[PDB]
RNA sequence: AGUAUGGGAGAGGAUGGUAGAAUUCCAGGUGUAGCGGUGAAAUGCGUAGAGAUCUGGAGGAAUACCGAUGGCGAAGGCAGCCAUCUGGCCUAAUACUGACGCUGAGGUACGAAAGCAUGGGGAGCAAACAGGAUUAGAUACCCUGGUAGUCCAUGCCGUAAACGAUGUCUACUAGCCGUUGGGGCCUUUGAGGCUUUAGUGGCGCAGCUAACGCGAUAAGUAGACCGCCUGGGGAGUACGGUCGCAAGACUAAAACUCAAAUGAAUUGACGGGGGCCCGCACAAGCGGUGGAGCAUGUGGUUUAAUUCGAUGCAACGCGAAGAAC
């Protein structure tokens, strides 16, 4: 805004696992206020991955989001360093967008699939991160 | 084939383009690159990035002759004059000195007329 | 300028010193001046304006 | 008011020589894909080798820095360095002439740039002109080339917002602060402080002015001489004459037409002037319209009639919160 700065909107942690990151991803997944269906999808994916490979769901999700998180951006065109909140937001948006275009029937198992793909290193979100890195390198000199 | 230990670098920076020519002593040419030639063919030829790319490619090409120390002479105005020496340092040349050689007439020939834009 | 560089002089600091030396020399302004021919009447008016501004600056400082 | 004698500052004028930087062109060396240009482009240049860098050569024109409401000259105007010829100005004392002065109708000399005649010269820039763009059109602004000219010698031309929009000369009328060239006086720490004179700038009392403003460099207070004006157009025009190779210049009307044309300043309004600031105005996000079927209103067509209103934002699920009779 022109005048003054608005404080960040506090988001209550996820009741089950007490993770603000999980709550933020859940809200990213939500559509039309259907929080119950979003919760079902996210908890189901976390439980599936935990059962498949024995790892703490919160730790694994944080580690994967770290890999998928970007590093640089360009603003209208001059490169700039992304802020921590925008980093996480872009990462989660990229994961959900790539899942939207994935070819599997459902969304929860199809989200777990992309989580494993990103953990391995090959995925649409990682490709988009590499593309933004390339474009930032191309416009590096400015600023 | 020829091997030389020391050389000079000339940066012709203008308002539309930047030329980087690496020569030996006595002015015999060894390599040359241009901001417009190294892609970026548009109004971006004058941007600092194109000059940096040109300097990088010129230095990489000139490394074949085993040049480790370079002297820098810079001519004229234009963005990208500073980027050339930075790119040379990045590629690894040790810059002995940097000097400016822009000509200054002592009220000689009449310049063109003023643009009315 | 002829900015001779020390053994451990970083390239960035060397370029900064070279820019400072060029700014002190003032070659860039001389190069700019000759881009287009300026008429004597315009030059005389510009110098008159410069002198008027300088005297006002001196009086303001003295005040 | 003028003269003799000692010193001082200066892009004052004329003639000749000379030095450095840079642009252009011409040969040679290295070397290979672009160069150049604009808001973006394109014309143009380059593989029979451009642009870039180095060496050598040719020629023209102008003199960076110093540089300064700094300097000089009647005005126009005068810029590197050196020599020759030459005008004026400032400054100290003494010594001379004894009103020898001011202005000036006619007349006469000088007089920017452009232009004209003869001969020479020509790097860069550039009227005209050609091509490429922009635009509805572009005879323009922008871009690529480019002739006269710009330069030199010898003459002509007599013009400019040739302006301080302020004719020359003389005397008098508070003060404060700079700066250029001289004279005089006093301190010392070797440079400073006071005065006076001739220039050149910034404020300002009185006074003047319609106002803005001027104010010892008057547009104040007075004197001497000259030039000029009498509403706006027609019109610095025609006729006649003079000058000029020509372009043109100078002197200079009338018929006719209108009630105005003007100066300074005051409020608003506006500016592709300057700025300052706000709003889901942008930006950052979520979901839509514009594509499909259907509902509803409108414009057009159609009809015997498709009853009448609302029309950018601010009319179009609007008057109508409800037409089968
Ligand atoms: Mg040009
Ligand atoms: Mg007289
Ligand atoms: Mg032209
Ligand atoms: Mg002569
Ligand atoms: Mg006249
Ligand atoms: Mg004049
Ligand atoms: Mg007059
Ligand atoms: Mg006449
Ligand atoms: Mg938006
Ligand atoms: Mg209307």
């Amino acid at each position: 805004p022109r005048r003054r700065v608005v404080a960040a909107r506090e988001i209550l942690p996820d009741p089950k696992f007490s993770s603000q990151t999980i709550a933020k991803f859940m809200n990213h997944v939500m559509q039309d206020g259907k929080k119950s269906i979003a919760e079902s999808i996210v908890y189901g994916a976390l439980e599936r991955v935990q059962e498949k490979n024995k790892v703490d769901p919160v730790e694994f999700f944080e580690t994967t989001l770290e890999k998928v998180r970007p590093m640089v951006e360009v603003k209208a065109q001059v490169p700039m360093e992304v802020r921590p909140s925008r980093r996480t937001a872009l990462a989660m948006r990229w994961l959900v967008d790539a899942a939207a275009k994935r070819s599997e029937k459902t969304m929860a198992l199809r989200l777990a699939g992309e989580l494993l793909d990103a953990a391995e290193g090959k995925g649409a979100a990682i490709k988009k991160r590499e593309d933004v890195h390339r474009m930032a390198e191309a416009n590096k000199a400015f600023s | 084939t020829r091997t030389v230990s020391e050389g000079v670098a000339h940066i012709h920076a203008s308002f539309n383009n930047t030329i980087v020519t690496i020569t030996d002593r006595q002015g015999n040419a060894l390599a040359w690159a241009t901001s417009g030639g190294q892609g970026f063919r548009g109004s971006r030829k004058s941007t600092p990035f194109a000059a940096q790319v040109a300097a990088e490619v010129a230095g990489k090409a000139a490394l074949d002759y085993g040049l480790k120390n370079l002297d820098v002479l810079v001519k004229g105005p234009g963005p990208g004059r500073e980027s050339a020496v930075r790119a040379l340092g990045a590629v690894g040349y040790k810059i002995n000195s940097i000097t400016d050689v822009t000509p200054i007439p002592h009220n000689g020939c009449r310049p063109p007329k003023k643009r009315r834009v | 300028p002829q900015v001779k560089l020390k053994e451990g002089e970083p390239v960035d600091v060397a370029i900064r010193r070279f820019k400072r030396s060029c700014e002190k020399a003032g070659v860039l302004a001389d190069v700019r001046k000759r881009e287009f021919y300026e008429k004597p009447t315009q030059e005389r008016k510009r110098k008159k304006a410069a002198a008027v501004k300088r005297y006002q600056k001196k009086l303001a400082r003295e005040s």
